[PDB]
């Protein structure tokens, strides 16, 4: 269960790295 | 200061606290001086001679009242204050000399002696050799040695304006 | 760091040091300009390369550098 | 020969150089300006001839080398500010 919260660690990494820069470049190209 | 109550206080306390304030002034740690001075109760700061002399000496030093600072050498409410006061007098001699350097487009010697609070022309000559003066060719210490657009810094500031405007 | 076109015009050089006059190439300010249709076509070709979401201030700073 | 900064000529200096008198150096300088060999102005109250340009003169190899060193200094300054502007505006700079 607590190493399932380690699953939550990798979930946090997924939100942080994958989606933030995704939206950033998405809105840049949307301005273009 | 810690063991308030359970203790009857010592009459020497105020004297020794004033001596500590003199020590802090001599070493020129003004922030710590004021911080500890704030520990003394109000009426102790305002009335007790042992706490009045240190604070008054700092007041005179900040104002520039070096005459009264020197007269503190005669005041000395407790004779033990001499040690921490002599070094302060020497530092104040340096500070007064700095004042003389910046001001006094020209100054003579016979009166500069009293200005620097010295009592011997040999001491005057030694001190002039210290740092360096013109010795008064006409008996006057003429230490009257008094563009460049900050283009780089201004360009940095303007680029900062542009970047703060364009990160919108 | 420069335009691709260098324009020259031949002109006789009357040397002040008496050397014989000889034909030489003289530079003339050359720049690239487009008709309306040429601009439309080139903009279509550069639709995905040219960056237009820069801002006037950013473009002018780029011009300065 | 005088540099680009201290190129102010006094009537006494020009008189000594040309073996003329301060009362004729003034006419000489105006004649120079009229013929167009030099550009500048005259302040006779202070007897100083301000100059800003002289006819281009032939240069020797050493003079060309010195001009090259000056050009190197200029190029270093230009490169320094190119780098400064680029680094400071890197974010916005396209």
């Amino acid at each position: 269960d607590l190493y399932s919260r380690y699953k939550k660690l990798q979930q946090e990494l997924e939100f942080l790295e994958v989606q933030e820069e995704y939206i950033k470049d998405e809105q840049k190209n949307l301005k273009k | 200061f810690d063991y308030k109550e359970q203790l009857p206080e010592s009459a020497y306390m105020h004297q020794l606290l004033g001596l500590n304030l003199l020590f802090l002034l001599s070493q020129n740690r003004v922030a710590e001086f004021h911080t500890e001075l704030e520990r003394l109760p109000a009426k102790d700061i305002q009335t007790n001679v042992y706490i009045k002399h240190p604070v008054s000496l700092e007041q005179y030093l900040m104002e520039g009242s070096y005459n009264k600072v020197f007269l503190a050498k005669g005041n000395i409410p407790a004779e033990s204050y001499t040690f921490f006061i002599d070094i302060l007098l020497d530092t104040i001699r340096d500070e007064i000399a700095g004042c003389i350097e910046k001001a006094y487009e020209k100054i003579l010697f016979t009166e500069a002696t009293r200005i620097l609070f010295f009592n011997t022309p040999k001491k005057m000559t030694d001190y002039a050799k210290k740092r360096g003066w013109v010795l008064g060719p006409n008996n006057y210490y003429s230490f009257a040695s008094q563009t460049t657009i900050p283009s780089t810094e201004l360009a940095k500031q303007v680029i900062e304006y542009a970047r703060q405007l364009e990160m919108i | 760091l420069g335009l691709p076109t260098e324009a020259y015009i031949s002109v006789e050089e009357v040397h002040d040091d008496g050397t014989p006059t000889s034909k030489t190439f003289e530079h003339v300010t050359s720049e690239i300009g487009a008709e309306e249709a040429e601009e439309v076509g080139v903009e279509h070709l550069l639709r995905d390369i040219k960056d237009t979401t820069v801002g006037t201030l950013s473009q002018r700073i780029t011009n300065q550098v | 020969t005088r540099p680009a900064n201290h190129r102010q000529l006094t009537f006494e200096e020009i008189a000594k150089s040309a073996k003329i008198t301060v009362n004729e150096v003034e006419l000489l300088v105006m004649k120079a300006l009229s013929v167009g060999l030099v550009k500048g102005s005259i302040d006779e109250v202070d007897k100083r001839v301000h100059m800003t340009w002289v006819q281009p003169r032939v240069l020797d190899l050493q003079q060309i080398k010195g001009m090259k060193d000056r050009l190197e200094f200029w190029c270093t300054d230009v490169k320094s500010m190119e780098m400064l502007v680029e680094h400071q505006a890197h974010d916005i700079l396209t």
